């Protein structure tokens, strides 16, 4: 499948290398840790890379299901 | 310019 890259490029669903059997949604806090909370460095990953502490990672297998919740006027 | 959890555009996100 494909996954969006928020860490690398700007944000585009581009197939990943051999390993990521799905996508994911990482979270932490930009270098500015704005009031927007954490970030959304989605992408590809073998499996829910979710950590435990902050490293709040997710998953996404659907076609471009890495479109974190942000695309909205607010 | 960022992909936070409140926007996707580098105008609304940052």
């Amino acid at each position: 499948i494909v996954c969006h890259t928020t860490a690398t490029s700007p944000i585009s669903a581009v197939t990943c290398p051999p390993g990521e059997n799905l996508c994911y949604r990482k979270m932490w806090c930009d270098a500015f840790c704005s009031s927007r909370g954490k970030v959304v460095e989605l992408g590809c990953a073998a499996t829910c890379p979710s950590k435990k502490p902050y490293e709040e990672v997710t998953c996404c297998s659907t076609d471009k299901c890495n479109p974190h919740p942000k695309q909205r006027p607010g | 310019h960022r992909y936070y959890e409140s926007s996707l555009e580098p105008w609304y996100p940052d």
